[PDB]
């Protein structure tokens, strides 16, 4: 059935899962036009689809090329989206095939459904939960990849960076929500608070920055604080 | 003008023929029902009225034998059998007659409700949906489930309606995803009506059949089924407009009939108001539209 806080430890088990997040596939910036109109031009997107056991995030870039002469683009951004996925569980090896694919917008069910019937054993689950993936895009190497693609491409990364070496997978999701609730709520408090040291650095083969196990605890509290503050900054509490 | 010859109505039950009925108490002189039409298939079914539980009853089509109704008290329900000693049967029927101990089928000469309701049925196409071949008439009930229910459990007393699955493989060609399922013109025209169905006249005749089983016995598959085949014309683009012409008038004249007090259970929210408002045919389906919003504005 749907995912929520009651089933949420079944993302850690051992089966294969993927969540897929649609969110930042089709991306507009809104103008006006010489004729005092509204128009849209579309901007360079990303299917997120991750792994929460190992932290493998396939980040298939959505170049603009794609919508070029098309009609009703938020419609067909979801069947873009799973004829993706799709492509992407038909290219991997069977024992690499996902179990579950559990998507974040109850909208890309059917999408996925129906581009998924040759997979009969794979179930495609919705969730309850609010998860913050669309921030994704707030990852700074992220966002410069997918802004200078010039065509369609698939870009692979971990993004828990090395913290399984240290943490449990549990922790490492926990983390990278935190982290991206925050960056969504806040992103110039949240990009503060990640690069307010310039001595601490990234590893030119990660997505975060190298804290020590001290920092990440202080970092986490920064980020709770933001994310508490925010709340209230919003309901005046 | 044909008849339906009772044996006896030992038990009391509300007797329907077609969309008439009439009330037997328990042991009335009663022997059956006279002056139905021939030319269109008919439907006897029952209600007992110490048990609301189980509406059941036969379709059948006079042309093709004699039928009268027997009550069995070992399976407790009113029988359909088929005499085969035809001056037995004519020497019965004329007895009945001559004592007045038979109803007459009440068709107003005006009215053409029953033709409209069963246009494209068939009683062979009825066969092969209810499947008892040793039998010219065809037994339905209330609890009577559908092929495609037993694939989600005894397959004799099944109602084998042609499955429409939209989320299927049937339904969605390879690398037309998306177009196969936001318009179903190729599951209509080539794989239901030119693959399956053949013509459309057997295609409403099943959608008139499921109808007609949802209204009478409160049968659930059959008002899936029913629901199914107009969703299918609904959601696709290219309907022929013979089709679409007919099945306004088909879909008017069921919607007319229904018991208003039924429309709760056996009409679906989101089949209605997607067909009416949303879909392709949203203004094609003038006389049903119509009638809809002046008889169940409620529903939508
Ligand atoms: C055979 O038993 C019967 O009762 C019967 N046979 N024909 C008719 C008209 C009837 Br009633």
């Amino acid at each position: 059935g749907a995912m929520n806080s009651s089933n949420y430890a079944e993302l850690f088990n051992n089966d294969i899962k993927l969540f897929v997040d649609d969110t930042n596939v089709y991306r507009v910036t809104v103008h006006k036009t010489f004729e005092g109109n509204v128009a849209t031009k579309a901007i360079n997107g990303c299917i997120f689809t991750l792994n929460p056991k190992t932290g493998h995030l396939f980040l298939k870039i959505i170049h603009t090329s794609v919508w070029a002469g098309q009609k009703r683009l938020s419609q067909l951004a979801k069947w873009k989206t799973a004829e993706e996925v799709s492509a992407l569980v038909r290219s991997l090896p069977k024992e690499e095939q996902p179990k579950q694919i559990i998507v974040t917008r109850k909208a890309m069910l059917d999408p996925l459904e129906v581009h998924m019937l040759d997979f009969p054993n794979i179930a495609i689950r919705p969730t309850e939960l609010r998860l913050p993936f669309s921030a994704a895009m707030s990852i700074d190497k992220l966002s410069d990849v997918v802004m200078k693609a010039t065509e369609p491409q698939m870009v692979l990364f971990n993004i828990y960076d090395d913290w399984l070496d240290r943490i449990s997978s549990y922790t490492a999701f926990s983390r990278l929500t935190l982290l991206l609730r925050a960056l969504k709520t806040n992103e110039e408090s949240a990009k503060m608070i990640l690069l307010s040291d310039p001595t601490i650095t990234i590893k030119s083969y990660h997505l975060w920055p190298s804290f020590t196990d001290e920092q990440w605890i202080t970092i986490e509290s920064q980020m709770r604080d933001l994310i508490l503050t925010e709340y209230g900054r919003k309901y005046n509490v | 003008m044909n008849t339906v010859p009772f044996t006896s109505a030992p038990i009391e039950v509300t007797i329907g023929i077609d969309q008439y009925s009439f009330n037997v108490k328990e042991n009335q002189p009663f022997h059956g029902i006279k002056d139905i039409p021939i030319g269109h298939v008919h439907v006897i079914h029952f209600q007992h009225a110490d048990n609301s539980s189980m509406r059941y009853g036969y379709w059948f089509d006079c042309r093709m034998g004699n039928f009268y109704i027997q009550y069995d008290p070992k399976d407790g329900l009113y029988k359909m059998m088929e005499e085969r000693d035809g001056a037995k049967f004519e020497n019965i029927v004329h007895n009945f007659k001559e004592r007045q101990m038979m109803v007459s089928y009440p068709k107003i000469d005006e009215d053409d409700t029953w033709y409209n309701l069963t246009e494209f049925v068939q009683m062979d196409k009825i066969r092969k949906i209810v499947r008892k071949d040793e039998n010219q008439f065809s037994y339905v009930d209330s609890s009577m489930t559908t092929v495609q229910e037993n694939e989600l459990s005894d397959p004799a007393h099944s109602l084998n309606y042609t499955v429409i699955n939209f989320k299927s493989r049937e339904a969605i060609r390879p690398g037309h995803e998306m177009e196969d399922f936001l318009d179903k013109s190729y599951y209509l025209n080539t794989v239901m009506l030119q693959g399956i169905f053949k013509n459309s006249s057997n295609y409403f005749g099943e959608l008139q059949f499921a109808f007609l089983n949802a209204m009478f016995f409160g049968n659930y598959g059959s008002s899936l089924q029913w629901h199914a085949m107009i969703e299918l014309i609904c959601s696709s683009a290219t309907v022929p407009k013979h089709m679409l012409d007919k099945l306004d008038e088909i879909l008017y004249y069921q919607i007319k009939t229904l018991p208003e007090q039924y429309s709760d259970i056996l009409l679906n929210e989101r089949v209605w108001n997607i067909c009416l408002y949303s879909s392709f045919q949203k203004n094609s389906l003038h006389n049903t539209e119509k009638i809809m919003e002046n008889k169940y504005p409620e529903l939508l």
